[PDB]
């Protein structure tokens, strides 16, 4: 129940890693969604890739 | 960079085609390219419209 806005998120350059799978990062922004859950957690950096 | 990569330096300073033909050649740098205080001589486009 809400208007989203991926290029904020995505332009800003603190993020370390960025992968998006089936979609891609600049179509998000016209693209929507029945929901969108975000799931939260801390991880060791090596472990990232998991 | 790289072919078929977006970014802040893919889109607005430096484009590669997609079908790109060559050779991306790169070395870090320590010596020249880094002060203390920073290198402020070094420009990129922030936004672009």
């Amino acid at each position: 129940n809400c208007v989203a806005d991926y290029s904020v998120l995505y332009n800003s350059a603190s993020f370390s890693t960025f992968k998006c799978y089936g979609v891609s990062p600049t179509k998000l922004n016209d693209l929507c969604f029945t929901n969108v859950y975000a799931d939260s957690f801390v991880i060791r950096g090596d472990e990232v890739r998991q | 960079i790289a072919p078929c990569q977006t970014g802040k330096i893919a889109d607005y300073n430096y484009k590669l085609p997609d079908d790109f033909t060559g050779c991306v050649i790169a070395w870090n740098s320590n010596n020249l390219d880094s002060k203390v205080g920073g290198n402020y001589n070094y420009l990129y486009r922030l936004f672009r419209k």
